[PDB]
């Protein structure tokens, strides 16, 4: 438990706070509001769980059944089913899961900061850091349709390397002025991906 | 009971008559003397019974052979069960019964139409009402043989369908060859010919046309033009109004024609020049030869290398599948599998259209199909029976959800599937395979289909040998756009393509934009329901226009249908998201609602009648009324329902009031059956199958459905609503996935198929869907009852209405006093007021259990009902001076604040009780006592309307010396009196309640002090374990209550009339939580609390409790062994939290006991207060350090202090002259025996000894420390009759003499005596001394535990009992052992010691019976039948032998239980294990509550040294010249210095043993 | 042995060894799962002859009084209470429990009552067996004369 509490105070240093930012016609705004609310709820739950487990590891607090299970699985090193709300690849370890959650929290903090001040369209986003990327893409499509008064059925995608999506990574290919080229490299990073609805 | 059996089987009839007469004589001779010995004394009774059994077996085998011969005579009679077929045999002359079994023998032939004299059948009739006239009628007169005339019916039906198909093809040739088609001729043709015939005729005409065109570019264009012309004619014909049968025929035919148009377009897009191209060979092909004289094989259905013959079986109308290209690919691979003689096996996620696609393929080929919902209850004999039924008929099996089939059984049935596949492969080239050790004919039309979902609910996978026999096919994404377009064009819509292209991506965005929910479904099933609702509302709007062709608002119609289907499914947050999606998809959207004035007014009337708050849409009840209307719409348009929401959202009242309003409107009575699925086992819910004989009993739901189907009491006319008031999990809800689907039937393992009539709607009342699967979410309609739908002010208004009407003791003074109370608490309940603010603050606070609104609200309502009862009692007490208005006001206005305090904060700690009191004092202007320090919770409202403190109520009592630690005596304190008043308040109303708190907090003591105040209630104590089943409650009811038949049903009443029987459950939350978040006992108790009773599983009859109430005790759910309860149960049951008394209460609680017991010594009485003050902080420090985290048995409670005081009192009762040092020695010895035997390591034992020394020194200065405290500190009564201290050496000599005597009588096994064995034997003797003393010894085997127990029991005159465990030791033999032990204990009145080991336990029933025996002292449900009467006779004989004369049964049983408590001592031996200790803590609370724990452990180093030095002292081991080494390896402490040779070698032996450990 | 021994022989050599050792005294070979096991045990206790029981994995607790060596002294007569029958325990009664699986754990109640004899395979024994097999399959005359010479040397040491 001494080393467990050492690691327990080690992990949550990158998790401090998140705002919740509530009735607008903008699909992007309402989607970002509900996503940052979900992220804030998850962050508060994780912080409360960490505070409770620190208190029971070193402090005046007895261990309940839930806290006993939590401390057992944290010593074991596997992610709890309670924290796993979004998609995690094949049970990633907690060491990288906390970094992934921290990255998501910082991204949502930047989203809330930008929305606190449209200016929401000018931001740049990374698609892997959101909870529901298909909801993000459909919200972008809905925003484009609402702006241009077009038909959702025949709305295609033109992709250039007017929405900025970052963090996309290729698999055995290279991009030069939007021309794919085969390569022996395992993966390549796309700098910035432009999405236009035509 | 049939006279035809006598005629058909005369020899068997005579044999049965002889057997019956012989058995009549035998049973008359038996009944003339019912004694077992007298029956055995009959001459030749065994031989007569053997001969009768042989004769019965012979006649049974003969009748079975004859019945199987009849089955072989008619192949379709293999479906009919034995009793129904016997009824058919006995009803051959009369044919009024035979019309009720055609559903199981034919796909759609519901009934057949006969002549008026029934001498000839003329044709068949469909389920819908369509008819097919036979070409030549079948007369049963010239063919009286049932098989002969039924085969004539079959072949006549075949040739009739063939002739009709040929005529239809000759007719449709004209329409195919005509450029323009006259609608009148087309419609009269369609009316002339059946649905399947006209569809197949269109197929044949299209295939012949395309073949001729390809034989002759331009001809293909001509064929496509002809198809488009026919399609335009169809659209023109279907746009107008038509009879429903013709409308369905046109819909099916237009779907088929649009599929044919798509196929021809695909063919003409490429360049096809020959008929051998695969692009043409891969589609459906039909061929008709007029030259074939065999009309059965006239039609050939062909695909790519797959030639087939049409089934020619009537199917009715059914539903036509939309020919998706995915469906075409599925058809291709299924027909390839069928040609390869391998059964097909589509698989994929639920809702992709697997079983419906297989059904449509089977209907396309004309084959009879049978959809089976296989589950874990399928047995091998049942599966073989349905396999042989398929094989001897030709019906296609369509086993749905094949993966949940008990994988060992899956492997077992793989062999049968292999035999069937091999038989078919041989058939493809008198063809017979063997099934269930019997050769059975195989029809050529066989097919087995498997519909399985991978990874649905963790179901079992498939073995590879079985996977090899099935051709897999994955279907994941059906063409939603194409199916929507085709079905909308079929139903008739001008902009069908636009509507589909707008509604399918609408669902695509709807499945992704909204929040994730466990009960959200947007699959193909939801899309199809939306489209069908759109068609229905379009027809309704067309009728609404036409009552007064043109155009209709198709977009508005579709939006209205999608709203009426989807908006009840949503949560309150997602409705604006859905509305925005509809706005952007359809700009000119609009909406329409209302137009429900009649139902709305009837709902208002019944809401007013039933004391409910009505809303019109924007008032207080608007959301709830809107939800009721949504439920009505979903009931009308859908099949299966569920009301999803948190506990207490008005779903039950919603569906009840809707049922009553619907009954008021339509005039049809609404019968509703409420079933809890988890309160009983799934076996009891659905039905049982005997492995011995293949006989099927009905479960609860199956019996209800069978009764509805039979409709002997006109059940079909009335509206039937079956509700499953429980929680859903895929173990039992997957048995209804065929019921809730469009198949509309229930399948059973024995093969009996129960269709579902349209009158029945199957609904659910669930809390969450987080444990059910998508396969069962996707089938029902969701109505989401949110938490804020039901409002606290509506609850208050209902409570006030129920107070003003419906008096408590059911004009009357109760009515007037209730009305006065309602009028004076009216300003408090309404709007915000007081109670809502207090409730919001209570929700802000935390509690021991989860706090819901309705728990504390029901608490409040019961407390106020008790206040009204108190006012009524005072009014009766003062007839000259009734209750004045201002006094009633100033009394109820304070009872209200007291009641909300003890309701909202009744399950919290003292600090938060004070916090809520301070909050209420700050927030309300109500007269309150003036005390800045005393909380409001420390006050009692008086009948005079003033606050009376409890501190004035509690008296300073001094209990007598005779009872100091008796089980019933309680000294009154603040907490005890407050909880006493609260418990009396609860129990006056016969309401459930749960005492939650830490173990040993006095909760059952408080409850029993409450029950002893009211003489009208008697307690039946129950104890729960981990493996607790509602059978325990059932047997408690069986023993303590009786079942009585009444005109309004059956009722359960206590045997003692005029009394209320209360059930006390000490471990209510301890029953285990299963894999799906439920407890069967908890759900059972909740069901009987809500609905007033349960379902008697003997005959599935609803039973009603007459005078039964429940009281509960439990540990907090945070404890290691306990689990939290469900909200749906915690709603009705208030929870009161009792904590440990603490020092400031325990001081006087045990000061009164010590001052009561320090009376026999008139000189010691000045030490009572320092003695109690000394015993306080020892208990406090033991609580401080030895927490439950270290060990599961480290629980310290005031039960230990009570045992302490009782031990001191038993020690010094005869001693009568004790100095201070002797008293301190007794105190220290009791402290050691209570706080050191449970410890494990020696360090904590040393800590306890140091604590005892420092406590005695601190609290008792200037005393003889050496005299009071010593090393051995032993106490015994063997040497002298008084309980005096003994010396170790004198005790050892006496014990050695006792062993030397003891080896002679019982066991000649020598023993070695040392200090630890002396301590153990004294401990066991002391625990055996007190009555109801039960042991628990933990230690490694071989430490002498059972031998020492045997020695103690021999010394104290206790008969040692060993259970004599052997092989195949089962439950009945264990119960025989227990009943013999209990008989010898309670009837013979002898001292008995029960010795049994952990290894002697083989089943959890053993541990459960030991649990209840240890705790209650009796085992209910153990003595039944004449064995019970023998026990009662033994008990009355024992009473007569003792001297006391008793009577009746219950007091004799109570005396027997008291004798068992006094006599039976039970000893347990365990082994130390980390898992085992907490496992037994979870599975047996009595083993760690009613049993004192002794931790022998392994032998210590000192014990090993002493036994070695004692044993090796008999031989020469001294070396006169021995050199002590300077290293001196020391493993045993306190070695003598300098050690000798024998000391060194004994130390070496100890070292050897320790090094073996490491 | 003092406690009745349990032998763990996965090779089958120890069973034949104990049969050849106690050949003059009759041994009834039986197993725990056999139906006539209790009757065999009763016959062994009455007759006072050695008994060997195999397959102790399915151990039944009916042998607990015998393994614990509990005894009732009826004067000079030796009495044991086995189940529900009182049997005169002859002093010349010995029981052996066999095993074919070394990878079996036992409960401590069975572990305390018996003496464990583990018949494993070691380097010297394996090398000697393989060398003797190689000599048998390669140099038959040398192998047989070596066997004769060792037997002669052993009985000559007996003569010494
Ligand atoms: N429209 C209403 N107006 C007033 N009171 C109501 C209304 N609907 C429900 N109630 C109250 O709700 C209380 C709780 O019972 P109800 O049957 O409504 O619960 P429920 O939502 O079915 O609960 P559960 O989910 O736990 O089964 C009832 O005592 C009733 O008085
Ligand atoms: N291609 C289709 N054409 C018409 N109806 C379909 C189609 N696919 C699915 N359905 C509908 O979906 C349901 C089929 O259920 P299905 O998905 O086969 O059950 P399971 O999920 O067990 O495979 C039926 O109500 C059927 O009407
Ligand atoms: N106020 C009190 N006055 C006297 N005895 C008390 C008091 N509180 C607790 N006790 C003692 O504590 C014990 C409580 O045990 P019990 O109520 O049986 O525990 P549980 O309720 O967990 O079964 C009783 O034996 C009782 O003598
Ligand atoms: N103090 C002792 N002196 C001598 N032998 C002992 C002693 N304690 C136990 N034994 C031996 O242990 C055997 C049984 O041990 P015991 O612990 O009583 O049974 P179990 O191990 O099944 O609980 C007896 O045969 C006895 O010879
Ligand atoms: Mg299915
Ligand atoms: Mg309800």
């Amino acid at each position: 438990h001494t080393t467990a509490s050492n690691w327990l105070h080690l992990i949550p240093q990158t998790l401090s706070h998140l705002k919740r930012t509530e009735n607008i016609k903008d699909p992007l705004f309402r989607f970002f509001e509900r996503e940052v609310k979900m992220g804030a709820k998850l962050l508060q739950d994780v912080r409360q769980d960490l505070a409770d487990v620190v208190q029971v590891c070193e402090g005046k607090k007895k261990q309940t059944n839930y806290l006993r299970t939590l401390i057992n699985e944290l010593v074991k090193g596997i992610l709890p089913r309670s924290w796993s709300h979004y998609t995690v690849p094949a049970g990633m370890t907690v060491i990288q899961w906390v970094s992934d959650f921290s990255e998501r929290i910082k991204q949502l903090q930047n989203i809330s900061l930008a929305a606190a001040s449209k200016e929401l369209k000018n931001i740049h986003v990374c698609l892997g850091g959101l909870f529901v990327p298909e909801a993000y893409i459909t919200a972008t499509r809905q925003y484009v349709a609402q702006a241009n008064s077009w038909s959702l059925e025949e709305l295609c995608l033109e992709v250039n390397v007017s929405f900025g999506v970052t963090g996309l990574k290729l698999q055995g290919a290279t991009c030069n002025n939007n021309k794919l080229s085969l390569s022996n490299a395992i993966s390549t990073a796309l700098p910035l991906t432009q999405l236009r609805w035509v | 009971g049939s006279a035809d059996i006598k005629h058909l089987l005369p020899v068997e009839t005579q044999r049965f008559q002889s057997i019956s007469t012989e058995f009549l004589a035998l049973m008359k001779k038996v009944s003339k003397s019912p004694l077992v010995m007298d029956v055995l004394n009959i001459q030749g009774v065994q031989r007569s019974l053997e001969r009768l059994a042989d004769l019965l077996g012979k006649i049974q085998k003969a009748l079975g052979e004859y019945l199987e011969r009849e089955r072989s005579s008619f192949p379709r009679f293999y479906f009919v069960g034995d009793e129904d077929l016997l009824e058919i045999i006995g009803n051959s002359k009369n044919v009024a019964k035979l019309q009720k079994h055609f559903k199981k023998m034919f796909a759609g032939v519901s009934s057949i139409i006969l002549n008026e004299d029934n001498s000839v059948v003329l044709g068949i009739s469909s389920r819908e009402g369509e008819e097919v006239m036979f070409k030549t009628p079948v007369s049963i007169t010239e063919h009286p043989k049932i098989n002969e005339w039924l085969t004539l019916v079959e072949k006549e039906m075949r040739v009739t369908l063939a002739k009709l198909l040929a005529e239809s093809v000759t007719e449709v040739e004209i329409f195919g060859k005509a450029t323009s088609i006259d609608p009148n001729t087309y419609i009269t043709w369609i009316d002339k010919y059946q649905a399947q015939l006209v569809v197949l005729s269109a197929q044949i005409a299209w295939s012949e046309n395309v073949e001729t065109a390809l034989s002759s570019a331009a001809p293909l264009h001509s064929v496509l033009s002809n198809v488009e012309v026919t399609l335009n004619v169809l659209a023109d014909s279907v746009l107008m109004e038509q009879p429903p049968l013709r409308r369905r025929k046109l819909e099916h035919l237009i779907t088929e024609l649009v599929h044919q148009r798509d196929v021809t377009r695909s063919l003409i897009k490429s360049k096809i020049d020959n008929a051998k191209s695969f692009e043409w060979l891969s589609q459906m092909r039909f061929y008709f030869d007029p030259k074939q004289t065999d009309v059965l094989q006239q039609l050939s259905i062909q695909m790519a290398n797959a030639k087939f013959n049409y089934g020619f079986e009537y199917l009715g109308v059914q539903d036509k599948l939309v020919q998706t290209p995915l469906t075409d690919r599925c058809y291709l691979t299924m027909t390839q599998a069928l040609e390869a003689r391998l059964g097909g096996s589509p698989f994929g996620p639920a809702g992709t259209g697997k079983t419906e696609s297989v059904k449509a393929l089977g209907h396309q080929l004309g084959r009879f199909v049978l959809v089976f919902n296989c589950d874990e209850t399928f047995d091998f004999q049942a599966m073989g029976r349905i396999f042989v039924g398929l094989c001897q008929v030709g019906a296609w099996g369509c086993f749905d959800e094949f993966n949940r089939l008990e994988e060992r059984m899956l492997s077992a049935v793989s062999q049968q599937v292999q035999c069937i596949q091999e038989a078919l492969r041989e058939h493809s080239n008198p063809i017979t395979c063997e099934l269930l050790n019997k050769q059975v004919k195989v029809s050529p039309d066989m097919a087995i289909f498997i519909t399985m979902n991978p990874g649905y609910a963790g179901r079992s996978n498939l073995p590879d040998n079985l996977k090899k026999l099935f051709r897999s096919l994955a279907m994941t994404k059906p063409d939603r756009q194409l199916i929507a377009q085709v079905m909308l064009y079929s139903q008739g819509f001008r902009t069908a393509e636009v509507l589909a292209n707008k509604i399918v991506p609408f669902f695509k965005l709807c499945d992704e934009q909204l929040s994730s929910q466990s009960h959200y479904d947007f699959g193909l099933r939801a899309l199809k329901s939306v489209l069908v609702s759109a068609g229905n509302v379009k027809r309704e709007r067309i009728q609404k226009i036409k009552r007064e062709a043109e155009n209709l608002p198709e977009q508005e119609i579709l939006i209205q249908s999608v709203c009426e289907t989807m908006v009840p499914k949503l949560v309150a947050e997602d409705i604006p998201l859905l509305f925005s999606l509809l706005s952007d998809v359809f700009p000119g959207v609009q909406y329409h609602r209302g137009e429900m004035t009649a139902l709305r007014e009837e709902l208002k009337k019944v809401c007013q009648e039933m004391y409910l708050t009505y809303g019109d849409g924007e008032e207080v009840g608007g959301m709830w009324v809107e939800k009721v209307l949504q439920l009505y719409q979903i009931t009308q348009i859908n099949h299966g329902l569920m009301m999803v929401g948190p506990s207490g959202s008005g779903k039950s009242m919603a569906w009840r009031v809707l049922l009553k309003a619907l009954e008021r409107l339509e005039g049809v009575e609404g019968v509703a059956h409420i079933i809890d699925p988890k309160a009983i086992s799934k076996d009891h819910l659905y039905g049982t199958l005997d492995p011995n004989t293949r006989e099927w009993t009905d479960g609860l739901f199956t019996h209800v459905l069978r009764k509805i189907i039979d409709s002997v009491r006109g059940e079909l006319q009335k509206r039937q609503w079956i509700v499953f008031d429980g929680d859903v999990d895929p173990e039992w809800v997957e048995n209804l996935n065929s019921v809730l689907d469009d198949n509309k039937l229930l399948t059973l393992p024995n093969g009996e198929r129960l269709s579902l009539p349209p009158n029945v709607r199957i609904m659910f009342e669930v809390q969450d869907l987080k444990y059910a699967t998508l396969a069962t979410v996707s089938r029902c309609g969701m109505v989401w009852f949110s938490e804020d739908v039901l409002s606290t002010d509506m609850i208050f208004n209902n409570f006030l209405a129920r107070l003003r009407s419906i008096p408590l003791d059911e004009a009357s003074p109760m009515l007037q006093i209730q009305r006065d109370a309602a009028t004076i608490m009216q300003p408090y309940f309404t709007s915000n007021g007081l109670v809502t603010k207090a409730l919001e603050h209570a929700f802000q606070l935390e509690h021991i259990m989860d706090l819901t609104r309705l728990r504390c609200l029901g608490s409040l309502f019961s407390m106020l009902h008790q206040a009204c009862r108190n006012v009524a009692q005072y009014n009766a007490n003062h007839p000259d001076f009734p209750m004045q208005i201002e006094q009633l006001e100033r009394y109820i206005q304070r009872y209200l604040v007291y009641a909300i305090l003890w309701s909202l904060s009744g399950d919290s700690r003292l600090k938060m009780r004070a916090e809520l009191g301070e909050y209420i004092r700050r927030i309300t202007t109500v007269p309150l006592p003036t005390a800045p320090n005393i909380p409001i919770i420390d006050y009692e409202v008086s009948i005079s309307g003033e606050w009376s403190p409890w501190q004035a109520k509690v008296p300073q009592i001094e209990v007598e010396t005779h009872k100091v630690a008796a089980p019933d005596v309680v000294v009154p304190t603040l907490d005890t009196v407050r909880h006493e008043a609260l418990l009396y308040t609860w129990l006056a109303e016969h309401k459930p309640l749960v005492l939650c708190g830490p173990p040993g907090s006095g909760k059952t003591m408080t409850l029993f002090s409450a029950l002893r105040a009211l003489p009208d209630m008697e307690v039946v104590g129950l104890n729960f374990s981990s493996a607790t089943t509602p059978e325990l409650l059932l047997k408690t009811f069986d023993h303590y209550c009786e079942y009585r038949r009444t005109p309004n049903g059956v009722v359960l009443a206590p045997v003692q009339l005029g009394k209320w029987l209360v059930l006390f459950c000490d471990e209510i939350n301890l029953p285990d939580m299963d894999k799906y978040g439920t407890q069967r006992v908890i759900s059972f108790i909740r069901q009987m609390v809500e609905h007033g009773g349960f379902y008697r599983t003997s005959d599935q009859t609803w039973v009603k409790l007459e005078r039964i109430q429940f009281v509960g005790a439990c540990n907090p759910p945070t404890d290691p062994g306990r689990k939290p309860l469900s909200h749906r149960f915690l709603r009705h049951v208030p929870v009161v939290y009792v904590d440990y008394p603490g020092p400031a209460s325990l001081t006087q609680i045990y000061g009164t006991f010590n001052r009561a017991m320090l009376r026999l010594i008139p000189s010691l009485r000045t030490y009572a207060e320092p003695l109690t003050a000394a015993m306080v902080e020892f208990y406090t420090m033991s609580q401080e350090r030895f927490t439950q985290d270290t060990q599961p048995h480290y629980i310290y409670s005031p039960r230990e202090m009570t045992r302490w005081v009782r031990g001191i009192f038993e020690a010094l009762r005869p001693l009568e002259t004790l100095p201070v040092e002797g008293l301190i020695r007794i105190w220290a010895h009791e402290a050691l025996r209570l706080f050191q035997d449970r410890l494990v390591e020696d360090e904590e034992r040393r800590w306890t000894d140091e604590n005892i020394d420092t406590v005695a020194l601190k609290h008792f200065p200037n005393i003889d420390r050496e005299k009071a405290m010593s090393r051995p500190i032993l106490y015994s009564n063997w040497l002298s009759k008084d309980y005096i201290p003994v010396d170790q050496e004198e005790l050892r000599d006496y014990v050695k003499a006792r062993l030397k005597v003891f080896y002679e009588e019982e066991l000649d096994v020598p023993l070695v005596l040392f200090n630890e064995v002396l301590d153990h034997v004294l401990r066991i003797d002391r625990i055996f001394r007190q009555p109801q003393g039960h042991l628990l010894l933990i230690g490694v085997s071989g430490a002498g535990k059972t031998t020492l127990s045997r020695f103690v029991a021999w010394m104290n005159g206790l008969s040692v009992y060993q259970i004599k465990v052997h092989r195949k030791y089962t439950g009945e033999d264990f119960d025989e052992d227990l009943r013999t032990v209990l008989r010898r204990s309670g009837c013979k009145n002898e001292k008995i010691a029960f010795i049994m080991d952990e290894s002697n336990v083989l089943d959890s029933g053993f541990l459960e019976r030991m649990n209840t025996l240890l705790a209650n002292g009796e085992v209910p449900g153990l003595f039944e039948g004449d064995e019970y009467a023998t026990l009662m006779t033994q008990c009355k004989e024992g009473a007569q032998k003792e001297g006391l004369m008793l009577d009746s049964h219950e007091e004799l049983y109570k005396w027997f239980t008291s004798q068992v408590i006094r006599n039976l001592h039970v000893v347990f031996t365990m082994n130390p294990s980390s898992e085992g200790l907490k496992d037994r803590a979870a599975t047996s609370p009595a083993l760690f509550n009613r049993c004192v724990l002794n931790w022998f452990g392994d032998w210590s180093t000192e014990a090993l040294y002493q036994v070695g030095k004692e044993f090796t002292s008999k031989m020469d081991l001294e070396k006169p010249n021995y050199i002590v080494p300077d290293y001196m390896p020391v493993v045993y402490d306190k070695l003598p210095q300098p050690p000798s040779h024998r000391e060194a070698i004994v130390n070496s032996c100890v070292f050897v043993h320790q090094t073996l450990h490491q | 042995f003092n406690r009745y021994p349990l032998i763990i022989d996965p090779s089958g050599q120890a069973t034949e060894f104990i049969m050849n050792e106690y050949k003059d005294r009759k041994i009834t070979r039986t197993s725990f799962l056999d139906d006539a096991f209790r009757k065999n045990l009763e016959s062994a206790l009455r007759f006072g002859n050695p008994l060997l029981v195999q397959d102790v994995e399915s151990y039944d607790p009916v042998l607990n009084p015998v393994l614990n060596r509990e005894v009732r002294r009826t004067g000079g007569r030796v009495l044991i209470t086995l189940g529900d029958q009182d049997i005169d325990l002859s002093p010349s009664f010995v029981i052996f429990l066999s095993t074919r699986d070394p990878t079996v754990e036992f409960p401590p109640d069975l572990c305390s009552r018996v003496t464990f004899v583990n018949f494993t395979v070691t380097r010297s024994s394996l090398q000697s067996q393989c060398l003797n097999e190689v000599l048998k399959a390669e140099r038959p005359d040398v192998d047989e004369k070596r066997s004769d010479l060792l037997k002669l040397q052993g009985e000559f040491q007996l003569r010494l």
